[PDB]
């Protein structure tokens, strides 16, 4: 998998990837 | 959260998943 630095839409796109089925929780900026 | 661990820094698949349901 990358070992990089994902970012604002990059890191919802790895989260849904890596979530599936499952799906994922998005939260509010500190 | 996500952002400080992931953008912020990088991440694991493994801390990538925590985020999950
Ligand atoms: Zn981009």
């Amino acid at each position: 998998f990358v070992n990089q630095h994902l970012c604002g839409s990059h890191l919802v796109e790895a989260l849904y990837l890596v979530c599936g089925e499952r799906g994922f929780f998005y939260t509010k900026p500190t | 959260g996500i952002v400080e661990q992931c953008c912020t820094s990088i991440c694991s698949l493994y801390q990538l998943e925590n985020y999950c349901n």
